[PDB]
């Protein structure tokens, strides 16, 4: 059952939300994000010191 | 079987995406009356009923 | 006499529809038929992998 919804970015906070097959029981769903990375492609060029 | 205040449960099958007839019991008839929706699966292997 | 035993088929569904995923090991018939009055069978020899919608 393909089911698409949205969470916001910010880590901490759990996010709730339940799917409604029309004729079935309610499944929830739970998503608490905890640690979001954002890793760039580092390209080392030179270093320097005295 | 009944009993004397109970409930009793029955099971039926039924195409209509409104279902509602009279249920015949041993005297009398009563309306059942409710909303169908559609199943889960798409191919099921044993006939309709 | 012992005879060998294809792999189990990838059966996806849909509406009105079987899709067939089908790797064999040595050649193969695929036998198919509907259960009306017109069966409009099918017997075909795979001997590759090929999906049969």
């Amino acid at each position: 059952y393909e089911h698409a919804t949205t969470m916001p970015s910010q880590a901490g906070i759990s996010y709730n939300t339940i799917v409604n097959r029309a004729g079935y029981a309610p499944l929830p769903i739970s998503i608490t994000p905890t640690k979001i990375k954002l890793i760039p492609t580092v390209n080392l060029e030179y270093v320097t010191c005295h | 079987e009944l009993t004397e205040q109970g409930s009793a449960t029955i099971h039926f099958s039924t195409a209509n995406i409104h279902p509602e007839f009279r249920l015949q019991i041993c005297t009398s008839y009563v309306t059942c009356k409710g909303d169908c929706h559609p199943p889960k699966d798409h191919i099921v292997t044993h006939p309709q009923y | 006499c012992t005879v060998p035993l294809a792999p189990e088929p990838m059966i996806t569904f849909g509406f009105r529809s079987v899709s067939l995923k089908l790797h064999p090991k040595n050649p193969t018939y695929l036998i198919t038929r509907q259960l009306a009055d017109e069966p409009h069978y099918t017997h075909e020899l795979i001997s590759e992998p090929a999906v049969r919608n």
